[PDB]
RNA sequence: AGGAGUGGAGCCUGCGGCUUAAUUUGACUCAACACGGGAAACCUCACCCGGCCCGGACACGGACAGGAUUGACAGAUUGAUAGCUCUUUCUCGAUUCCGUGGGUGGUGGUGCAUGGCCGUUCUUAGUUGGUGGAGCGAUUUGUCUGGUUAAUUCCGAUAACGAACGAGACUCUGGCAUGCUAACUAGUUACGCGACCGGUCGGCGUAACUUCUUAGAGGGACAAGUGGCGUUCAGCCACCCGAGAUUGAGCAAUAACAGGUCUGUGAUGCCCUUAGAUGUCCGGGGCUGCACGCGCGCUACACUGACUGGCUCAGCGUGUGCCUACCUACGCCGGCAGGCGCGGGUAACCCGUUGAACCCCAUUCGUGAUGGGGGGGGAUGCAAUUAUUCCCAUGACGAGGAAUUCCCAGUAAGUGCGGGUCAUAAGCUUGCGUUGAUUAAGUCCCUGCCCUUUGUACACACCGCCCGU
């Protein structure tokens, strides 16, 4: 768990702004493919993932090499509380039903 | 349109194209008589001193060959080139005497007319070839 | 549960007495 | 720009096969029946459909636009590049996974695996299927991992028709010494072709045809039209 | 009957005890060894180190918030390269710490587990109801003495009749444009030139109205033709014909093996699984270490041929990739690559008429172990090393340890072309050509499976049962 956090923040709120995200598992990667010339340690973010599915926020799964996240009302909010988000942001995901 | 019946010897095809002319023959850009390894030549000698010099007077005859192998593309060739004299010769002058030269080539050799149908077989897996598999280990 | 098949494949084991049984209450029940 | 074909089959399967056996880990609880997926002009699309028509759909759309998203953001998609079309249901020429569905969560509710398998049986004999085998595999009565195959119907292994005349399902029940998986295959009905049946005749049974029957002349019988 | 006929001689990743921690297994005699489609310092070791992060959420104890992985420089220093133990110093900003039970890193514990598909008994021809007949019944007949067939394939007899799966038909594949669907980009006779002055250049011209190799339809062959044999039925043989009078594979029973795969997989038999290390971080020694020790892998093994090239022939294997980057024309230095723009193309366009293989030898080796296989370097990747992957040298074997190996017409072998690692092939393997064959139209012998009758005190079924001291 051990990412200083100012990159969990960074995660989180692209995580909000965006909705789900995507996740490769390896350690062998010099630089994140979608968060390419930052030179983050994919390890910490890792332990990071693990944790929150722990923590028993976020369904975890385990789905062959490629992970995603398991969005839902319980896990949206838990993440606005846990972000201290604005009671205004609504996903892009919803738009327009 | 046309009939053009060819000749087939393994995988190797030759066409004679045959037309009006003087009688002689060539074999892809070049006469007979002139085979690199020489040994199957009798071979492609063969039509001439069976038919006769009298019935290839009056023929130009192109051959084309393609396909692997020394030997196959010989018993292809004068194939072709008999096929393609019964072809021209029977659909214009005469049909007794083409009676008398198909007979003549039949008593021969029936593969101047009719080609041959065997070919290669397909190797299946679990042996070096077709047939033959591998050593059983014991 | 089942007694008409819990009889087929339990005849020759332990429970052979009691899926009988049951079968049989299936069966005629009175 | 250009591309071949054979390269980009291939990564169209890993698609196609991600996209599966993704949607087998989840949708199952759902009673998804028959899904695909299709192609538009620089647009590909993915499609279901079942009994559970608007159940599927889900409520809130949240499995759709989180699966959506999720593709979307695996599979090099650009934004937007995925919708879902609709359809509708033929007939019963494919009916397997709605009593699977049914046995499968009864089992996880408290049921016994075999009266299960007799419910499912008498079902699909009754909706017309040719034949159904369920193999359940595992322990049912005692700790010997016997692989229980039920059969009923007619079953062939033998000719070119025998391609297409098999549906295959997968799941698993629990229990807590060991797991009871349950395969079950079931043979296509020809005489309910409904398109998919072939439409030629069985190739050995020369079909024949009922003669008609007309007055054998005695005396010329003559009529004007 | 016959060809390699192996192993005999140095000649695969795996391989038996295997001395050291290690050169081990996850498969064990048609069910272990080209095994997890391994060109082995690794992802091309699981057995090995230590720095590499210490997965703990969920009731709550500790100053009742600062207990620093993340910061390198000639002395500390289980690599000075780790803040890991020298009196010494440090890079985020709330989240390292210890605990009933959860999490897992699943190459290490079992397979006498199935995530499901495989392999197999088995591709030998077997398997099963219904109604009827026999029997008190378990059961039996149908499913058979006979002939025939590749076949439980038919005919025939017939207390059985009628059906089903399997066999077959079915699909593709060489024979099938001897006529029809018709592109110069692959080929297509006609069209003064070039060549000596009428005959070869594939560099050029009727946009020729496609015979070729490029293929959608359609066609053909069926034991119908004849002769003969047959209880004259199923059928069988020969002959005349025809491209073809049996081409190969594909699909392949019911039921089972106490088979393989969790090493395709986080559902699943599990004491160390309280995140103490198999890889995360390092790759050293070797499955390249030696004795019958199980493994087709062994090209070639000499005057049939080894040399040098005068030489003349379709692989119809295929070869430019959303987070892809690995396929020398035009000129030259060279034994290979190395290139300087530069491998013509996302392909029948570009490799191309893909001149690869027994051959008229283009100096030599006319009978012998010989001309016959035959230790330093210049350069893909982080490292040539027990030459993994080019240059000069110091050249057993006799048709070969006793050898549960395949094969009956384009087939055994030779040889060649490629695809699996692709950083450049594979000692195997998978497809395809070329050269191309001698015995056969038979039989149960010695090998296996199957059937009938028969015996049985066996039923876990002879690896049985069982008697006696």
């Amino acid at each position: 768990m051990l990412m200083p956090k100012k990159n969990r923040i960074a995660i989180y709120e692209l995580l909000f702004k965006e909705g789900v995200m995507v996740a490769k598992k390896d350690v062998h990667m010099p630089k994140h493919p979608e968060l390419a010339d930052k030179n983050v340690p994919n390890l910490h973010v890792m332990k990071a993932m693990q944790s929150l599915k722990s923590r028993g926020y976020v369904k975890e799964q385990f789905a062959w090499r490629h992970f995603y996240w398991y969005l839902t009302n319980e896990g949206i909010q838990y993440l606005r509380d846990y972000l201290h988000l604005p009671p205004e942001i609504v996903p892009a995901t919803l738009r327009r039903s | 349109q046309s009939v053009q019946v060819f000749g087939r010897k393994k995988t190797a095809t030759a066409v004679a194209h045959c037309k009006r002319g003087n009688g002689l023959i060539k074999v892809n850009g070049r006469p007979l008589e002139m085979i690199e390894p020489r040994t199957l030549q009798y071979k492609l000698l063969e039509p001439v001193l069976l038919l006769g010099k009298e019935r290839f007077a009056g023929v130009d005859i192109r051959v084309r060959v393609k396909g692997g192998g020394h030997v196959a593309q010989i018993y292809a060739i004068r194939q072709s080139i008999s096929k393609a004299l019964v072809a021209y010769y029977q659909k214009y002058v005469d049909e007794a005497s083409k009676k008398e030269i198909k007979d003549i080539l039949i008593q021969y050799d029936r593969t101047l007319l009719v080609a041959d149908p065997r070919r290669c077989e397909s190797k299946k897996f679990g042996g070096p070839g077709a047939r033959a598999r591998y050593q059983k280990s014991y | 549960t089942d007694p008409f098949e819990d009889f087929e494949f339990n005849c020759n084991t332990k429970y052979s007495g009691g899926v009988t049984r049951n079968l049989m209450r299936e069966l005629n029940g009175g | 720009v250009q591309i071949s074909k054979k390269r980009k089959f291939v990564a169209d399967g890993i698609f196609k096969a991600e996209l599966n056996e993704f949607l087998t880990r989840e949708l199952a609880e759902d009673g998804y029946s028959g899904v695909e997926v299709r192609v538009t002009p620089t647009r590909t699309e993915i499609i279901i459909l079942a009994t559970r028509t608007q159940n599927v759909l889900g409520e809130k759309g949240r499995r759709i636009r989180e699966l959506t998203a999720v593709v979307q953001k695996r599979f090099g998609f650009p934004e937007g590049s995925v919708e879902l079309y609709a359809e509708k249901v033929a007939t019963r020429g494919l009916c397997a996974i709605a009593q699977a569905e049914s046995l499968r969560y009864k089992l996880l509710g408290g049921l016994a695996v075999r009266r299960a398998c007799y419910g499912v049986l008498r079902f699909i004999m009754e909706s017309g299927a040719k034949g159904c085998e369920v193999v359940v595999s595992g322990k049912l009565r005692g700790q010997r991992a016997k692989s229980m195959k039920f059969v009923d119907g007619l079953m062939i292994h033998s000719g070119d028709p025998v391609n297409y005349y098999v549906d295959t399902a997968v799941r698993h029940v629990l229990l807590r010494q060991g797991v009871l998986g349950i395969k079950v295959k079931i043979m296509l009905p020809w005489d309910p072709t409904g398109k998919i049946g072939p439409k030629k005749p069985l190739p050995d049974h020369v079909s024949i045809v009922e003669p008609k029957d007309e007055i054998l002349p005695t005396t010329p019988i003559s009529e004007q039209k």
